[PDB]
RNA sequence: CCGAUAACGAACGAGACUCUGGCAUGCUAACUAGUUACGCGACCCCCGAGCGGUCGGCGUCCCCCAACUUCUUAGAGGGACAAGUGGCGUUCAGCCACCCGAGAUUGAGCAAUAACAGGUCUGUGAUGCCCUUAGAUGUCCGGGGCUGCACGCGCGCUACACUGACUGGCUCAGCGUGUGCCUACCCUACGCCGGCAGGCGCGGGUAACCCGUUGAACCCCAUUCGUGAUGGGGAUCGGGGAUUGCAAUUAUUCCCCAUGAACGAGGAAUUCCCAGUAAGUGCGGGUCAUAAGCUUGCGUUGAUUAAGUCCCUGCCCUUUGUACACACCGCC
């Protein structure tokens, strides 16, 4: 998961963006659930510019 | 303070008494000449419009709420 | 004799209640909806609406005729609106039939006992948060 | 014997008092001898240069 | 010396046609009326024995304002406060019986008629009639 | 000249104290035909002063559920109360009122926070501006005390609180508070 | 007029098996007998052709007994079926209205007779519950505690 | 109260002037044109405020030596 | 934010942003919006007014056979920025008052890092694991109950009255909705019967076209009641009539006639709130075959108090002490 994560953020800033972020959480390594964030670039989360600006899946 | 037991219809100990102070002081309304008189209230409306009538106490207010009368001019 | 086209439809509007006043000239005469300014529904508010003309005198009304018309608001939102709307719409005839200084010798005598004749009211209402049963107050919470 | 009730004028405001801001203090001046001038506490909303009531002579007076 | 409706109180000038109306016995007054409320929000009955006359004085003053309300304008016009109990308060419309009776007794007097869409309007003899009436309130208001 | 309700004009009355002239608007400036005005004076501090006092107690005088909007029964009360004062006094209503506000108002109050003796620990004098406002509400108050289960209206019963505030009989119920309050400061200073 | 009480004024009336109070209006005087409510009074008093603005105890003696009997048959004097009590009698079918401890011992004659036949409504009667289905949850503790 | 204005208007203010000062004078509806076309602003809020800052700092600029 | 500054260069949040309200007699426009004027009428007034007054009566996109957009609607734009004056300020960032202005602080949405063993596996064909799977925890049908009552608490609705109740007249709003893929079920004008809920026949409307000029309540004006648990209150309960559905009993709801109970402003305590605000009065929507004492957006009438504070309850930053770190509901 953890060379995965580090792949596709590569990959999205490489095809050119101020920012990408990527967050998995669910049972890893150990029964209790732990969330990883992994986060570079410039990257908003309020007012109306976010819908039109980030992309969310 | 238990009860007020006022009248409803005049006896003549207290018409007698209408017919020569009631028609002498300024502010004259239901309310007041009730508990001066003891009596119902709704027979002092009555009698209030049976002296104006008679035509020797003036209206000056005629409201629906709140009806207020007054005696004749002197001096 | 007959000389047309001194007329003018001033609005005046107060808590979502709006009043045009179609002055024009004429003998001097003031109607709203078709009914006298005396025979109005609020007899108890009366004087607000008796308050331009008792300001200004019927001298300057001698050339105008009122017509008002209002389809909106409450009651008295409708006497502030018909009021505004006879003050704005003769200030606007003094404006542009005759001189402004006579429009501002007559627009001063309303500025100075009162401003709602000439400038509306901001305040309409607050919108109704879901947090209570008002715009502010919150429904009464207990912890036990 | 009794002190007759007189009238002080607010000179200039200084601020609070009371732990809850309940009472303002002032400082005020005496119309019956302006060069002769105390401080008090008032409740209620005060601005500089309106007069108030005094009942009595002189009360509190302390620097904050 | 143009007299109209709408430039006196109305208020005065529906008890000055309930009294012409009442003066003018040809009101075609069901048998029922010492019994029925007129409003299903309404608790108590009227205390005006002259009410049916009142009511058709209203509606040919509220008919000279505007033509062409039926009977559901009429309750409509006519409705006001239920108390509901102990539940909170709404509003309610009057008995249609009521109203519809009132303007079918309208026109016995022939001075309401049907339109030509749905509803009545006033004939010129209403037309007439309302503003002769109100001369004379204007006339009495003033003296 | 302003003629309130048609009558009874502001240019005869005046405050026999300076200490209130600032504040009560019974001046031809502040002079108004008919008390109803939404003139926006809560928008800022001090700016309830140049509002007439007459519409001040119009406005303060609804309270309790059953008045909080009824400005006109309100308005129509206070008429028919000013009426009645000029009926039963023979003046100008609004000489009665002022002098009621002015025989009202409390001029000390107490009020502490640490361990007060009986009610309050210290006394201090109030501002004129809280000598108005408590005047006003307390005439409200009392009139209200006393048309809560009578034969009497509240029209009259504004008239005998104000003809009672205005001599001063120690019977109205703002004088009696009033009167307590200077008493318990008093003791309290 | 605001005259004054006539002589033979009386300040309370026995009608049927219970008493009212002259001192006030008729109309309202009436309602306190058991079984007689205001809109009942206000059709009967304009069935029976009385005059509202005068008080209770000035009716006359032939009055009071017009009145009774007005009230008491009400089918013969116009008075609609659908405004009395009795209608469509659960025991005899006659559309009657009863106005005094008669509609009292018929009311237990119908709760006796629902406990006879023990239906649900006559069970809960018995018990002192609620019959209309209104939730006992919160309610009807004061006739508990 | 409360009308402290932001780096974002303030460093824009600042840019502006130095780059443009023989084209300002202190008018606000003047300046508040000369910026529509020399900086392209998402916003009509925001192009007024940084012209109202501009003349705040042309009234010192013409006195004394600010920072810029 | 200015400033200093072993920091520099940055980023997130706040802000900036979007929606609404507030001025736009400026523009674009309008028979699914109107306004003025004109011509017919209809009535009043006629002594005589005659451009007298009213008309939500009829017409002027019935295609040449009036103009206009102020009022109505919604787009493009503007307008407000501490812009100006005076005062305070390191005269820096900023603060106060005031003129002119519609507005010199409109309300919301969005909302950082990190965390809670906070709630939902009863939202999902989101789901691991465990359970069951034919006498089933699958699935359907009949019935019951989820409402059940010695008792306690929480959110509310109506009340204690006369600033009222009732009766009659007068009279003004805005959100937003209305006929169906399955899916049956719309919003209602008018006319007649009945007192009523309702019934019948005719319409309009898939919508600024019809309901609907949304003739609302409160409020306003007149009448009666008259301080009496009373004409305040309408709880419990008897009987009768309709509506919904296959089905109303444990009353779906509604109407009417019956009794009028506790309640006379309620401790110890406690909630919310600064202007269109609280509060009174509402209207829609949601759930709905029938349904609102609930909730949600919008309207109407409309205040007293205050422009301060750490006193209680908490929060933010710095310093400080710590034997706490499951973090003072700690440890001991
Ligand atoms: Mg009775
Ligand atoms: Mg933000």
């Amino acid at each position: 998961v953890r060379r995965a994560c580090y792949g596709v953020l590569r990959f999205i800033m490489e095809s050119g963006a101020k920012g990408c972020e990527v967050v998995v959480s669910g049972k890893l390594r150990g029964q209790r659930a732990k969330s990883m964030k992994f986060v570079d670039g410039l990257m908003i989360h309020s007012g109306d510019p976010v819908n039109y600006y980030v992309d969310t899946a | 303070r238990d009860k007020l037991n006022n009248l409803v219809l005049f006896d003549k100990a207290t018409y007698d008494k209408l017919c020569k102070e009631v028609p002498n002081y300024k502010l004259i309304t239901p309310a007041v000449v009730s508990e001066r008189l003891k009596i119902r209230g709704s027979l002092a409306r009555a009698a209030l419009q049976e002296l104006l009538s008679k035509g020797l106490i003036k209206l000056v207010s005629k409201h629906r709420a709140q009806v207020i009368y007054t005696r004749n001019t002197k001096g | 004799s007959k000389g047309p086209l001194q007329s003018v439809q001033v609005f005046g509007r107060k808590k979502t209640a709006t009043a045009v006043a179609h002055c024009k000239r004429g003998n001097g005469l003031i109607k709203v909806n078709g009914r006298p300014l005396e025979m109005i529904e609020p007899r108890t508010l009366q004087y607000k609406l008796l308050e331009p003309v008792l300001l200004l005198g019927k001298e300057r009304f001698a050339g105008v005729d009122i017509r008002v018309r209002v389809k909106g608001g409450g009651h008295v939102a409708q006497i502030y609106a018909i009021r505004q709307s006879i003050s704005k719409a003769l200030v606007a005839y003094y404006q542009k039939y005759v001189d402004e200084a006579s429009k501002k010798e007559i627009k001063d005598i309303l500025i100075q006992y009162d401003r709602t004749l000439l400038v509306a009211d901001p305040r309409r209402c607050e919108s109704k948060k879901f947090g209570g049963p008002g715009a502010r107050a919150r429904y009464q919470k207990s912890y036990r | 014997r009794v002190q007759p009730i007189k009238l002080a004028r607010v000179t200039k405001v200084l601020g609070r008092t009371g732990s809850q801001g309940q009472c303002t203090q002032v400082r005020v001046e005496f119309m019956d001898d302006t060069s002769r001038s105390i401080i008090r506490n008032v409740k209620g909303p005060v601005r500089e240069g309106d007069v108030l009531t005094l009942l009595e002579s002189e009360r509190e007076a302390r620097r904050l | 010396p143009g007299v109209t409706v709408k430039d006196v109180n109305q208020q005065e000038f529906v008890r000055a046609l309930a009294a012409f109306l009442k003066k003018s016995g040809k009101l075609k007054v069901p048998e029922w009326v010492d019994t029925v409320k007129l409003a299903k929000h309404k608790e108590l009955a009227p205390y005006d024995e002259n009410w049916f006359y009142t009511r058709a004085a209203s509606t040919a003053r509220h008919l000279y304002l505007r033509g062409g309300a039926g009977v559901g304008s009429m309750t409509k016009i006519y409705g006001g406060r239920q108390r509901n109990g102990v539940m909170p308060s709404h509003f309610s419309r009057g008995s249609k019986s009521v109203a519809r009776r009132v303007l079918q007794a309208l026109e016995g007097l022939k001075m309401v008629e049907k339109d030509q869409d749905g509803g009545r309007k006033l004939t010129p003899q209403g037309q007439r009639d309302l503003d002769r009436i109100a001369g004379q309130v204007a006339a009495a208001n003033k003296k | 000249d302003i003629k309130l309700f048609g009558k009874w004009s502001t240019d005869d009355v005046q405050i026999n104290d300076i200490s209130l002239q600032d504040y009560i608007a019974v001046k031809e400036k502040y002079a108004k035909y008919l008390p109803h005005s939404a003139g926006r004076y809560a928008a800022k501090r001090f700016r309830k002063a140049q509002c007439p006092i007459v519409e001040r107690l119009t406005n303060s005088m609804m309270m309790h559920g059953r008045n909080n909007g009824k400005k006109l029964m309100t308005v129509r009360i206070v008429k028919h109360a000013f009426e009645i004062i000029h009926l039963l006094t023979g003046e100008n209503p609004l000489q009665v009122l002022v002098n009621a506000i002015i025989n009202s108002g409390p001029r000390e109050d107490s009020t502490r926070i640490g361990r007060a003796g009986t009610v309050r620990r210290q006394a201090v004098d109030v501002s004129p501006l809280r000598r108005v406002n408590q005047a006003i509400w307390l005439l409200c108050t009392g009139a209200r005390e006393a048309a809560f289960r009578n034969i009497k209206t509240i029209a009259e019963c504004l008239a005998d609180e104000l003809i009672n505030a205005a001599k001063g009989s120690s019977n109205s119920y703002a004088i009696k508070k009033k009167d307590e309050l200077e008493r318990v400061a008093k003791s309290n200073r | 007029m605001s005259l004054v009480i006539p002589e033979k004024f009386q300040h309370i009336l026995r009608v049927l098996n219970t008493n009212i109070d002259g001192r006030r209006k008729i109309a309202f005087a009436i309602t306190a007998i058991k079984g007689v409510g205001r809109r009942y009074a206000h059709v009967v008093l304009r069935k029976a052709d009385i005059d509202l603005t005068k008080r209770a105890g000035e009716l006359t003696e032939d009055e009071v007994e017009r009145v009774i009997t007005i009230m008491q048959n009400p089918r013969q004097y116009k008075i609609p079926d659908w405004f009395l009590n009795r209608q469509k009698d659960v025991k005899d079918g006659k559309y009657s209205q009863v106005l005094a401890n008669g509609l009292d011992n018929k009311l237990r004659e119908d709760l006796e007779r629902l406990k006879k036949i023990r239906a649900h409504r006559g069970l809960r009667h018995f018990w002192g519950l609620r019959v209309r289905g209104q939730h006992t949850k919160t309610t009807g503790r004061r006739g508990r505690t | 109260m409360g009308r402290v204005r932001t780096k974002t208007v303030k460093k824009a203010a600042r840019v502006i002037i130095e780059k443009y000062y023989t084209r300002l004078g202190n008018d606000f509806h003047t300046n508040k044109r000369v910026c529509e076309e020399i900086a392209i602003i998402p916003s009509k809020k925001l192009r007024n405020k940084i012209a109202g800052y501009v003349t705040h700092l042309m009234k010192r600029i013409q006195r004394g030596p600010v920072r810029g």
